[PDB]
């Protein structure tokens, strides 16, 4: 019984890692094509027929409108989530001095808008943090690298500065060696999709197995948000690195947890691979974490978790790879190459000239 | 709707999910759409 699922796991393992090459040729991927595959993808569906002023027009209702007009950014004067344009616009902004005209439909909701189950009404382009198959959106690397992530107790202006995220969370995994982390499996977090459910009752059937508990959000309503349970209070990043085994599930759409599990040196069970980020692609199964399809069994978890604590130096391993992976191609200067390639790519698409809006507010530099 | 899920509510706020948008209630010294500003 265990052994069976012992060699369908290691038969998965070998396969990934046989199979397995690099993002990139050499570490420093020094001309950004780690994540190019993404962008290649995203942009696709317009590069015969390209981007009609009329598109752009079409896909306004959509997001927030960004133009870059003559190395300027113009912006529409209500933002949905000021926070969350502040974010990109840290990012933008250095751009705009060595970029062209463009017109940016950028979503800043955490659901993705052009569903390719409808159509053409939802034809785009829209860009969007996250996204699965289902949706047309391109994918930018989100806001909260810099600003505007979910507002929590530890973090009252948002998560953000993920630079200084690294480094803090570099100087933790460091302190708190492999051997010394807890033999737990660790989650603390809202109740963003049900999904997240089974954890936390296994945990609070078997705490010496699972530790996982329901924070509580902005948009509580019942107990039944916590699974009738006392609201949880909030750990922080580093924190989670005390933990061997670390649970990321996705909420609305992808979470900002994810990345930064990657950076404790703990093994990362990822739940389900439909809802993405811009960076989701190069992380591998297997080689970087570990994969559990949506709506995990308590009898899952249990197999895995008994699995992986038998199979420590495997654990470690795997653990070792998806921190080194976030660490050398998740940096800042991944997520600025991207967005620099990404709109590079995109203008080229455009069939119509830019020109200004009067009723846009001027944002810089 | 289930905007207020993701606390877009800085520096203490609260947050009141409409059907369209959402609305943040800020406490007394911050302001703004999601309380980032200082009143
Ligand atoms: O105790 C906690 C609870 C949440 N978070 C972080 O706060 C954000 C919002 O988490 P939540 O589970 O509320 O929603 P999600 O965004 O995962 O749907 C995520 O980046 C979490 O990693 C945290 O650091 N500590």
């Amino acid at each position: 019984n265990e052994d069976e699922f012992s060699f369908k796991i290691r038969r998965q393992i070998e396969k990934a890692n046989a199979d397995y090459k690099p993002c990139s040729s050499d570490p420093q991927d020094s001309d950004c094509s780690c994540h190019a595959n993404v962008l290649k993808r995203d942009l696709a569906p317009y590069k015969s027929t390209g981007v009609t002023r009329q598109m752009i027009e079409s896909s306004a209702r959509y997001g927030t409108k960004y133009k870059i007009y003559g190395h300027r950014l113009y912006r529409d004067a209500n933002c949905m989530f000021p926070a969350r344009c502040e974010g990109i616009e840290h990012f933008l902004l250095p751009l705009v001095a060595t970029l062209p005209d463009m017109d940016l439909i950028i979503n800043t909701r955490d659901y993705p808008q052009l569903n390719a189950a409808w159509g053409n009404a939802a034809g785009g382009p829209v860009f969007s943090f996250s996204k699965t198959k289902e949706y047309r959106d391109i994918m930018y690397p989100a806001w909260t690298f810099w600003a505007g992530g979910p507002a929590t107790k530890l973090h009252p202006r948002g998560i953000g500065r993920w630079d200084q995220m690294r480094e803090k969370l570099e100087k933790r995994a460091a302190a708190i060696p492999w051997s010394q982390k807890r033999s737990l499996g660790f989650f603390r977090g809202s109740r963003t999709s049900d999904e997240r459910d089974s954890l936390i009752l296994l945990s609070r059937r078997n705490p010496e197995l699972v530790e996982a508990q329901y924070t509580k959000n902005q948009g509580w309503k019942s107990p039944k948000d916590t699974l009738d349970a006392p609201a949880a209070d909030e750990v922080s990043f580093e924190d989670h690195c005390k933990y061997k085994y670390l649970f990321n599930f996705r909420g609305v759409a992808a979470s900002f947890r994810l990345k930064h599990l990657f950076l404790c040196k703990s093994l990362v069970f990822h739940v389900g691979d439909e809802w993405q980020e811009f960076f989701y692609d190069q992380l591998k199964p297997w080689v970087h974490y570990v994969p559990l399809k949506s709506y995990p069994s308590q009898q899952e978890y249990e197999h895995i978790l008994s699995f992986f604590k038998k199979n420590d130096a495997l654990a470690q391993e795997i653990a070792q790879r998806g921190y080194d992976f976030i660490w050398e191609h998740l940096r800042m200067k991944d997520i600025k190459c991207y967005w620099r390639k990404l709109l590079k790519r995109y203008v080229k698409l455009l069939q119509y000239e830019v020109k200004p809006e009067d009723q846009l507010i001027y944002i810089g530099p | 709707g289930d905007q207020c899920e993701s606390n877009p509510c800085l520096n203490g706020g609260s947050c009141k999910d409409d059907i369209n948008s959402y609305e943040c209630w800020c406490p007394f010294g911050f302001e703004g759409k999601n309380c980032e500003l200082l009143e």
